[PDB]
């Protein structure tokens, strides 16, 4: 005499209210991996520790030892991308199932989660792809697109056009369903208005769409254009979360191993002039070889993703 | 009979194209049980029943064609009177000292002497009516009801003896042996539990453990050797102290009867049954209620109760039974007297596995400090309606309300063994004060558990029948079903108790890590909702060939919500053909009663209810942005949407064969089930979330045949008896499975769900220790097949370079536990009033990993151990065929090897023993009086009998253990033998 | 508010039996109260002699 | 979450024994001879939880100040009652003339 067979278990939490659905879009955020940092420990930028027990971790990755890396050597966390491209795509299933929530929270929400999918598949196309520009790489597979919550499912890599599609429809749906223009400082990881245009810019610069790109880093710069003057405060670095110059302040590109195991090579530190307030501000003091420590990342407080001095570069190349 | 019922419709036995077995419940076939389930062993071809435990009220483990899962759902359905039963499953446990704990399943409620037949449901043809439970089997309860006729009175009283429980057969050491053991292990450099004993603690307290070492027993003094002498000669009857024998009443009144328009059950029953270990035992009294009214000549309404309450007295033990009388029985010293000499209380502090001597063990003050009650309060009631709206359209629908409570209660006072390891496992460490504390206060505990189960169901059904030119027939049903469950459990608990004022003691656990090793208030809840639709065809043409199909959409709370496999069916074919009705077979007519040929194809489903569609995560607060911190959920399983049931593909072809005016009836069914779908753990790719999730992947196959041959031997005017053989052969197997990287024993995969794997060994080398084998066949020691290096050469820094996969390799498969072949042989002899049925039963072809007698490197001497020890490895005795007792002091690599891979000396092959019994399940001698007698004292009918249960095992040997089937768990009292004398009465 | 009640007597020269059946929801004048009752009897009686 | 779990359980046994004679179609005498033994028992059963979460079912523990502060708050009681009764009864009529 009993039927409406919907009851859900009592025992642990099962996310239904919006509130709920934003908990667990915060615990995907937590867990954005960290890989732009080791990823540019195989450029110029950066310099292992000349000791052991960090040799045997980023060594490898500094040599560009793909065929034969030491046992130890630090892995790029393929599992992390995909766990957050999970939680994503299940609050973009979950679109119709958030209660609790007005409708200019849930299309938030769900903004945030196919920007949240559309920058992994990008950053992850980034690594483990190859590039846009080059010539025959647009029919080559580079990774496979996590679209759905499927667990009994083997996905196939796709190719770099396929991806950078996806990439560039989900920044189209995320346009028209985040409706936030600005969030508090301390909840600043989250996408904002400005997070879409900024994520489409870096998208069309890296596919090599000139015209696209420059609309769209002048569209984020009519909204948002004041930079960090360091001329009048020589130690402020717009790395920081707190700096008005962050748009989304998500990714702590370099963790603090990776941040403790590098120095910063001589090399490198000749591109900058004399007279140049970055040349003090970012690095420490020399040392013997002229290789200094970097106070630019390292801690979670220089978080950041996207920022109007990325875009003021990205408006000029284009 | 010429009738099959299936729990939904009634199957004529000429069209039934199914594989369908029939047991008649009544004295003469069933002993004096006491439960529908214990009756059950030998009587059906393909059904399997095994003991739990001897204790009273333990359930079965029932396996009908074998198992059918991996992680699910493996024990039958039962029905009575068309409701599904709930609370019939039989949870099982990884720790051994759980059979003590077990819960009682609601088939315990039932009185059998309200059941009119048994019918098990065996093929696809006959279980894919109840779709994603059928894939276990399907055992159907028929329950008595009134005749039309004068009520029918029947009494009926039963008086059990049951014999006390031997202790000869477990061969234990006596009082003279174990002196003589602890005396040898002194002078010894065995040094594990030298603290331990009774010889180590009168020799320590003089203080010549040296001079006794050193010299001997020359070396002792003269009053320590009193002492020694005195110990030797000390006797205890621990068998007399913890076992006894029992005598069980049972009376049962049933009252029958019927009009042209109502009929009417009625029944009342009681039995009080008594367990082997003092103190035990479990009462159960019941009611049934049926009527039946003919409100009209189409409409016909019936009620039927059954109502039970069970009262079960019982021990409570440890978490891991040191209290455990049945396991006590093997590891009391044989010279330890529980009483002083004045009358007090003497402990035994070697009760603990460690070192430790310091929480003492007295079994007559754990009986009167401690108690286990639990009490059942049961409710069944079915309401049937039933309206004929032709002479070939009917629609009968059916509700059915069932409530199970159990409500159980275990008090240990302040002084006793269960308290104490409750004060001593609270020992923490506080940073205020530079010591170690226990935060359980200082009394008693009192636990308190309330379990209900309740489940409503709702069936509706439309049959139509029709006949065409007298040579087709054709049925057609079709119906729904809605069923609800509920199960809600509580658990309280209350420290510093007293028993006599009822009050408590505030508890202040250090962390919440702690609070959750003794909780105090714990609640659990669950319901589930199923949805099914159902259809069932037969078509018979010319009263010779019959093809009949079954479908079933399942729909429940606990599938996935996606619409690719949402209502997928649970189908069945089937086709009868009677090659006797065919008339080019004809001639053999006068001798042949029956041909026919059954093929049987289907679908069935299972249901895994520990696994859910939905995202179950945790609240943690986390933060991502220094200074803003916020509720996160870590996600504790994937959200499955395709969550289904369990699929098993089957097969079945049998024949049906009578000949000789049913002088010899045989029925043969061949089948094949292939599980697949089945729900369990998966290494995923990392392309989705997750390393691992329950999903529906892996695969089973159970292969094999069942026999029932039922033979009429003699006919004659005053002797006459039958026979019938019921055989069984199953063949189980594991086709897909996932098995941990950093599992060692190998996987069931090719193998049946119950392997055995063992580590061959080669025998004893020249030292004593285990002699094993490599891949060339080679009498190789551990440290040649682990290839053990020890660098530092400290002994306990050993290492080896041996991968799990190879250590999978050295393990070899020798059989499973679950036995193959299973069966009974019933004869049944009548002769004027006397009646004598002779019930046996077969379990031939099983393997059961028992744990060993003793071990070589932790061996306890302050516990009693088996006489095995007598045939180990000594320097004296150089023939033994055991492994010596092995210390550091030598072969310090292989020792410190041995004793953290504590699952080598566990997993050797001479620990596996064969498992071959049959067993007189029942003995009974009956005798009806004269109907002159009868008449005399008014008697419509009158019946004596004397019964004899699990008088007789034999088969392979089971040396050491006091059954075949208790060689696995030393926890479980054994099956208990019984006399029993019975009285009927037909007013 | 709802009841609902099922009974059905009936007797012979030797048995007389009753069955019924009884449920009723009923809810209070404050929000959010009420009470249902489901209730079964089964009553019969044998002359099983004279 | 507070659990209360009340049970009253009562068996009741009663036997009688009645004789009804006439003499002289004028006196009617009816005597009646019976007894009784009833028992009853009452048992209740309360626990609480603070702490809890009524979607994951899952308590706090509490740290009472001092004893007195435990009753003010009782976690888990229990109470427990049994009563015996002994009945002997009897009865009688005489009826003179209707």
């Amino acid at each position: 005499c009993d039927s409406y067979l919907d009851i859900r278990p009592v025992g642990s939490v099962i996310p239904q209210t919006a509130e709920e659905y934003r908990a667990l879009l915060a615990r995907a955020y937590l867990n954005v991996p960290n890989d732009r940092g080791l990823a540019c420990l195989r450029s110029d930028e950066m310099l292992v520790n000349d000791n052991e027990y960090d040799r045997n971790s980023y060594g490898d990755i500094e040599r560009w030892n793909d065929v034969s890396p030491f046992p130890g050597t630090s892995q790029f966390t393929w599992s992390n991308f995909y766990n957050v491209l999970f939680i994503a795509n299940q609050v973009i299933e979950s679109q119709k199932e958030i209660t609790e929530g007005t409708p200019e929270v849930v299309n938030q929400l769900v903004g945030e989660a196919h920007l949240l999918r559309a920058y992994l598949h990008f950053v992850l196309v980034n690594l483990h792809g190859q590039p846009y520009t080059k010539s025959g790489a647009l029919n080559s597979k580079s990774i496979p697109l996590k679209l759905d919550t499927d667990l009994e499912k083997t996905l196939g890599r796709n190719t770099v056009e396929e991806v950078y599609t996806s990439i560039l429809s989900d920044i189209e749906h995320a346009r028209e369903l985040i409706n936030k223009e600005k969030w508090e400082t301390v909840f600043s990881y989250r996408f904002n208005v400005l997070s879409v245009d900024a994520l489409q810019s870096r998208v069309s610069l890296y596919m090599g769409a000139w015209p696209k790109c420059l609309e769209s880093a002048e569209a984020v710069l009519a909204k948002k254009s004041v930079l960090v003057d360091m001329n009048e405060t020589p130690l402020a670095l717009p790395n920081h979360f707190e700096s008005v110059e962050s748009i989304t302040a998500l990714e702590q590109v370099m963790g603090s191993s990776v941040n403790n195991a590098v120095w910063v090579p001589a090399t490198f530190l000749a591109l900058y002039q004399e007279g140049d307030k970055r040349l003090a501000a970012y690095f420490a003091a020399p040392d013997e070889n002229g290789n200094r420590k970097s106070s630019k990342g390292g801690k979670r407080e220089f978080s950041c993703t996207f920022r109007v001095g990325e875009l003021y570069l990205n408006a000029a190349e284009a | 009979d010429a009738v099959v019922v299936t729990g939904y419709q009634t199957v004529e036995r000429r069209k039934l194209t199914a594989a369908v077995g029939k047991l008649n419940i009544s004295d003469e076939t069933i002993g004096a049980v006491k439960s529908i389930d214990q009756a059950l062993a030998g009587q059906i071809a393909g059904l399997s029943v095994t003991s739990t435990s001897g204790a009273p009220g333990a359930p079965a483990k029932i396996r009908i064609r074998g198992t059918s899962s991996l992680n699910g759902t493996q024990d039958p359905l039962w029905v009575l009177d068309g409701i599904p039963l709930e609370g019939t499953d039989v949870p099982q446990s990884n720790v051994l000292n759980d059979v003590s704990n077990i819960q009682q399943s609601s088939i315990a409620g039932l009185n059998p002497a309200d059941i009119e037949n048994i019918t098990v449901l065996k093929d696809a043809a006959a279980t894919a009516i109840y779709g994603a439970r059928a894939a276990n089997g399907v055992i159907v309860i028929t329950t008595k009801k009134g005749k039309v006729g004068k009520p029918v009175i029947n009494f009926s009283s039963k008086f059990t003896y049951m014999p006390t429980l031997s202790t000869n057969r477990l061969n234990m050491l006596n009082s003279q042996e174990k002196v003589d053991l602890e005396l040898e292990l002194l002078r010894s450099n065995f040094a594990y539990g030298d603290n331990k004993g009774g010889v180590s603690k009168i020799i320590s307290g003089y203080g010549l453990t040296d001079a006794y070492k050193k010299g001997g027993w020359s070396a002792l003094t003269p009053e320590a050797q009193t002492d020694i002498s005195r110990l030797r000669n000390t006797e205890t009857d621990w068998g007399d102290i913890l076992f006894r024998d029992a005598f069980n009443q049972e009376y049962s009144l049933s009252l029958s009867g019927g009009n042209e328009r109502v009929t009417y059950y009625t029944s009342i029953g009681y039995y009080q049954e008594n367990g082997n270990v003092k103190g035990v035992g479990l009462d159960r009294l019941n009611i049934v209620a049926k009527t039946s009214y003919k409100v009209n000549r189409m409409l016909k309404f019936g009620v039927s109760l059954f109502v039970n309450r069970r009262n079960n007295k019982t021990y409570l033990t440890d978490t891991y039974g040191l209290v455990n009388p049945v396991y006590y029985s093997r590891k009391a010293n044989p010279y330890y007297q529980p009483f002083d000499a004045n009358g007090n209380y003497v402990y035994d502090f070697d009760v603990q596995n460690n070192s430790d001597t310091d929480l003492g063990f007295n079994i007559f003050e754990e009986r009167k400090n401690t108690s286990n009650e639990e009490t059942i309060n049961a409710l069944s009631s079915i309401f049937d309606a039933e309206l004929r709206f032709n002479d070939k359209l009917k629609f009968t629908t059916q509700l059915g309300l069932q409530l199970d409570k159990a409500s159980k209660e275990q008090i240990a006072d302040k002084e006793s063994f269960s308290m104490r390891i409750i004060r001593k496992n609270s020992k923490y460490w506080d940073s205020a004060s530079q010591s170690n504390k226990y935060f359980i206060p200082d009394g008693g505990v009192h636990k308190a558990y309330e379990n209900t189960n309740s489940q409503i169901t709702w069936k509706a059904m439309g049959e139509y029948r029709d006949s065409f030119n007298d040579i087709h027939e054709l049925e057609v049903m079709v119906g729904t079903e809605l069923r609800k469950t509920w199960y809600e459990t509580l658990f309280s608990a209350g420290y510093g108790f007293d028993r006599q004022t009822l009050t408590t003691k505030p508890v202040v656990f250090p962390d919440e890590d702690r609070a959750r090793q003794f909780p105090l208030h714990q609640k659990t809840y669950k319901e589930n909702a199923y949805v099914s639709f159902f259809s069932t065809a037969s078509y018979s043409l010319m009263n010779r060939y019959t093809f009949g199909g079954s479908i079933r959409f399942d729909g429940s709370d606990l599938f996935g919500v996606d619409k690719k496999y949402r209502y997928l069916p649970l189908y069945s074919v089937s086709g009868l053909w009677r090659l006797s009705n065919e008339p080019f077979m004809q001639g053999t007519r006068k001798w042949m009663d029956n041909l026919a040929f059954r093929v049987s194809y289907g679908i069935q489903g299972n249901i895994d209810k520990n696994t859910s569609p939905f995202l179950l995560g945790k609240y943690i607060v986390d933060n991502i942005l220094p200074g803003g911190s916020e509720h996160m959920i870590d996600i504790n399983s994937a959200p499955n949407k395709k969550l289904r049931w369990e699929k098993t593909q089957s097969v079945n072809v049998g024949l049906d064969f009578s000949v000789l005016n049913q002088a010899l009836n045989l029925s043969v069914d061949y089948y094949y089930r292939k599980g697949t779908d089945l729900i369990g753990k998966q290494m995923l790719p990392l392309e989705t979330g997750f390393v691992s999730t329950n999903i529906n992947w892996a695969s089973m196959v159970n292969k094999g045949v069942e026999v029932s041959l039922s033979t009429r031997n003699v006919a004659t005017k005053n002797f006459s008896w039958y026979t019938n053989l019921n055989f069984a052969y199953n063949n189980n197997k594991v086709l897909r499975e996932a098995i941990p990287e950093a599992q060692t024993i190998p996987g069931r995969e090719g193998y049946p769900v119950d392997a055995i794997f063992a580590i061959k060994t080669a025998g004893l080398d020249e030292e004593g220790y285990p002699l094993f084998y490599d891949k060339e066949g080679k009498k190789v020691t551990l440290k040649e097949l682990y290839r053990l290096q020890d660098p530092f050469g400290l002994g306990f820094t050993v290492n080896s370079d041996v991968t799990p996969a190879e250590e999978r390799s050295f393990y070899s498969y020798i059989g499973s536990q679950d036995t193959p072949y299973t069966g009974g042989l019933i004869n049944t002899f009548s002769y004027k009033n006397w009646e004598l049925t002779a019930n046996l039963s077969f379990n031939l072809g099983g393997y059961v990993r028992t744990t060993p007698s003793y071990n070589f490197i932790n061996f306890d001497r302050g516990q009693n151990v088996n006489s095995d020890i007598l045939d180990r490895w000594t320097p004296e005795n150089t023939d033994g065929r055991l492994p010596a007792l092995i210390t550091s002091e030598k072969r310090a690599d292989e020792y410190y090897w041995y004793d953290q891979k504590s699952e080598i000396y566990k997993n050797l092959d001479i620990w596996v023993k064969k498992l071959n019994y049959f067993r007189l399940q029942n003995l009974r001698l009956g005798y009806r009086l004269p109907e002159k007698m009868t008449k005399s004292l008014g008697m419509g009918s009158a019946s004596v009998a004397i019964e004899g249960r699990n008088l007789l095992v034999f088969g392979s040997s089971y040396k050491n253990f006091l059954d075949p089937e208790s060689m696995y768990n030393p926890y479980a009292p054994p099956i208990p033998k019984s006399i029993t004398f019975s009285l009927n009465l037909n007013f």
